[PDB]
């Protein structure tokens, strides 16, 4: 059953008739990790690549 | 693609409904107010010539 | 006498650091929607060795696998209303900012109240006689000797006294005879350091006061309880019955009193062996839950926290030296029916602490604000046709005690 | 100023309306509909069984 409306906000809605849509959401969201670079260094057209 | 090619004066998408305005919409009220008056004008000036 | 500033004076307010010395990290956010009104958390296991000379003993008297609980529950509302008629309340006072500043401080100096009250009514420890107050270092360094000699580690332990008593040790300390930086900081502020004798000292002005209530006669225990590890593995408490007491008073004995038990004696929990206070042995002692009153012939039943474990068929879980039988001579603490405010220790996985979210109302506007850590919920409503407009706060405690045998009261020795 | 939904099943929508009451702090919800019927003409229906 997927009839779990997001926090279906209710914000005053004025309306005459109605849809029957379901409200889904997508969450954005940002984070600081740890990754390790490899750097290759073949001589052959430039050296230095990260 | 669907071979149908939707053409709209005005559109606007509001809630959850797409909503459309031409050039008519805005001005029956006055419209059919002045005909009104008219007529409740001409039917009184006729009822009494003189 | 017509015209008034707007500028409100100053009021009065408490102290709080019970609330923030108290563990508050393990009991958050477990009482959910789907959890239910309680939640319970596990216990240590125990185990006992066996004493032979020879190893092909593959079948033998083995140990056993029992396990305890410790359950924590919810408390009641916290509550605050206003209501007025709006036109005299909107006249001379606009928008309603200076009511939010007493009803928050309400609100949490009632938690700390009550949290006080159900950490004296459920501690176990006792330690000298009410009637003396702190005045000395031993005072407050006998609680660190006690809680170390029990053998508690996990965890730090704070020590909490009234205004008064600090102001007599810092008196204390402006007499020493080498340290400057000591000597200086007394004469100037009489501030006290952070650790006093091994312990956390800390200052607090709000604690809560009680009544012992009157008792009378030689007490004595008639039946002897049951204490096994099965019986009080799941609550820690246990029901005794007392005879010699008064004939017949109300109220013998209120909540919070310590009851002694002469000849049994505290053990140090690994290695079982008793303890030794320098010249006498420490006897053990329990806390009153709830009123008692005594009917003719003086029997008294009593339900008290902390328990003298000895079992006979699980060794490994005893906590006491002997197991009380009937006869035994008890004694209570302090006088008959003295008033006092007493001065707390403990550990600090002695008691939890937590608060459940409260859903918004239906239909109703409604607010969220945040206060040392606490969320009040705030609703308004206009109920009535009196032109009255009605406003409520709210907050949900709930409380748990892990272990009783971390904590009580202490008072001066002399 | 009561918070409302509308719900569709086979066609047909349904209002919901949730509210509280604050002192008794209860929070109740209702679900409303109001048919209407007619008969146009009484000789065009009626109940048949097998006959004998």
């Amino acid at each position: 059953p997927t009839s779990l409306d997001v926090t279906s906000m209710t914000s005053w809605e004025y309306n005459w008739f109605g849809a029957d849509v379901i409200y889904i959401a997508k969450y954005y969201e940002v984070r600081k990790e740890s990754v390790d670079v490899i750097s290759y260094r073949h001589p052959i057209t430039g050296e230095i690549a990260t | 693609h669907i071979p149908l090619i939707p053409v709209y004066g005005k559109r606007w998408f509001i809630d959850d409904i797409e909503r459309v305005e031409g050039h008519i919409a805005k001005a029956m009220d006055p419209q059919r107010l002045y005909n009104l008056q008219v007529s409740m004008l001409a039917d009184t000036a006729a009822q009494d010539p003189g | 006498s017509q015209i008034v500033l707007k500028k409100f004076l100053p009021g009065f307010m408490s102290d709080l650091v019970l609330a923030k010395t108290v563990d508050r990290q393990l009991l958050a956010g477990e009482i959910n929607s789907s959890t239910g009104d309680s939640v319970s958390f596990k216990r240590p296991h125990q185990f006992s060795s066996l004493r032979t000379p020879t190893g092909d003993i593959s079948g033998q008297n083995k140990n056993n696998l029992i396990s305890g609980k410790a359950t924590g529950r919810v408390g009641n509302y916290i509550t605050v209303a206003v209501e007025y008629q709006q036109l005299e309340e909107a006249i001379k006072l606009n928008q309603l900012e200076e009511i939010l500043a007493p009803v928050r401080q309400r609100i949490v100096t009632d938690l700390e109240t009550e949290l006080a009250h159900f950490m004296m009514n459920n501690g176990a420890l006792s330690l000298g006689s009410p009637n003396t107050p702190i005045t000395k270092w031993s005072d407050v360094a006998q609680t660190a000797s006690f809680l170390k000699d029990l053998g508690v580690n996990e965890g730090e332990n704070y020590a909490v006294m009234d205004p008064w008593s600090a102001q007599r040790l810092a008196d204390a300390q402006t007499g020493l005879h080498a340290s400057d930086q000591l000597v200086r900081t007394a004469w100037e502020n009489a501030q006290i350091p952070t650790n006093f004798g091994g312990i956390r000292a800390l200052m607090s002005n709000g604690l809560a006061s009680r009544t012992q209530g009157a008792f009378g006669g030689t007490l004595t225990v008639k039946t002897q309880p049951t204490v096994t590890y099965n019986a009080v593995k799941d609550s820690y408490q246990f029901t005794v019955t007392l005879t010699g007491a008064t004939a017949s008073v109300t109220g013998f004995l209120k909540a919070g009193d310590q009851v002694k038990f002469t000849n049994t004696y505290w053990l140090q929990q690994q290695t079982k062996q008793a303890l030794y206070n320098g010249a006498t042995p420490i006897s053990f002692t329990a806390t009153v839950t709830a009123d008692a009153n005594s009917d003719s012939g003086g029997d008294v039943t009593v339900t008290l926290s902390g328990v003298p474990i000895y079992d006979t068929t699980n060794p490994q879980y005893n906590s006491v030296s002997r197991q009380v039988e009937a006869g035994d001579a008890v004694s209570v603490v302090g006088t008959a029916s003295q008033t006092m405010k007493p001065n707390l220790f403990y550990n600090k996985f002695f008691c939890g602490l937590g608060s459940i979210p409260l859903p918004k109302l239906h239909s109703i506007d409604s607010a969220v604000a945040t206060y040392e850590g606490f969320s009040i919920r705030v609703h308004k409503y206009a109920d009535g046709d009196a032109n009255v407009q009605k406003m409520r706060f709210d907050l949900l405690p709930a409380y748990v005690c892990f272990n009783p045998h971390m904590g009580g009261q202490f008072f001066g020795n002399p």
